[PDB]
């Protein structure tokens, strides 16, 4: 849905071609009739939003964790990390804790905003399995 | 020296070493200092200069009281007031 936004009509459909189908557990689904629509479109603003709210709130120490992290760390996890990033000794200009309480608190809210528009209520929690896999016996939820 | 002409620029201080807390204390510092030194050097001229215009009015009082006359009085009541302020 948002990167439907502003492209190329035969790009958007080469992406909705390589993005719909799914390696899962070592079984492959697709995704039936991805349309979209008002649906997807609310979902795409309120992502948005919380995107900017996030972007807002967050401190400079957080943004500069990552920078100042590869000057001395070495790691395929911040080299694969690292390469998503735009290409761009010192002390903090600023060291305020509870404005940095403050701060992550809102944050917090902004990206629990964020994750639920991709979570799922959990109905079922399970400990038990049929050893052919057809049966097991849960916990409901919800 | 000159307490007349003062224009402070001086602070050289820099951003890298020393906390932002410390660097305002010391150009605060510095203002103060400035103020504390002009005040005082004022202050203790103007002390020295009364002294000194007391002490010639006491002696020169003392001086003209010998010669009774009406010039010579009249110059010894000009020069009875009391000295200790600008007014």
């Amino acid at each position: 849905g948002l990167f439907s936004l502003d492209r190329s009509y035969e790009e958007v459909k080469a992406a909705v071609q390589q993005l719909q189908t799914i390696t899962f557990r070592d079984a492959t689904f697709t995704i039936p009739d991805p349309v979209i629509d008002q649906h997807l479109l609310i979902d795409m603003k309120t992502a948005c939003l919380s995107m900017s709210m996030v972007a807002n709130l967050a401190s400079e120490l957080t943004m500069t964790y990552v920078r100042k992290l590869a000057l001395e760390d070495s790691s395929m996890l911040l080299v694969k990390c690292q390469e998503l990033l735009m290409r761009l000794p010192a002390r903090p200009q600023h060291v305020s804790p509870d404005d940095e309480i403050a701060r992550l608190s809102a944050l917090f809210v902004m990206l629990r905003q964020l994750d639920d528009l991709i979570r799922e209520q959990v109905v079922f929690t399970v400990c038990d399995v049929s050893p052919d896999n057809k049966s097991a016996t849960c916990i409901f939820k919800g | 020296r000159n307490m007349f002409c003062v224009k402070p620029l001086d602070l050289n201080l820099d951003r890298h070493a020393n906390t932002a807390l410390v660097n305002a204390v010391n150009k605060l510092v510095y203002t103060g200092r400035l103020i504390m030194n002009v005040r005082r050097s004022w202050e203790e001229l103007e002390r020295k200069c009364l002294a000194r215009i007391q002490e010639r009015c006491k002696l020169l009082v003392k001086e003209l009281r010998m010669c009774l006359s009406f010039d010579s009085n009249y110059c010894r009541n000009i020069l009875k007031h009391a000295v200790e302020n600008g007014d």
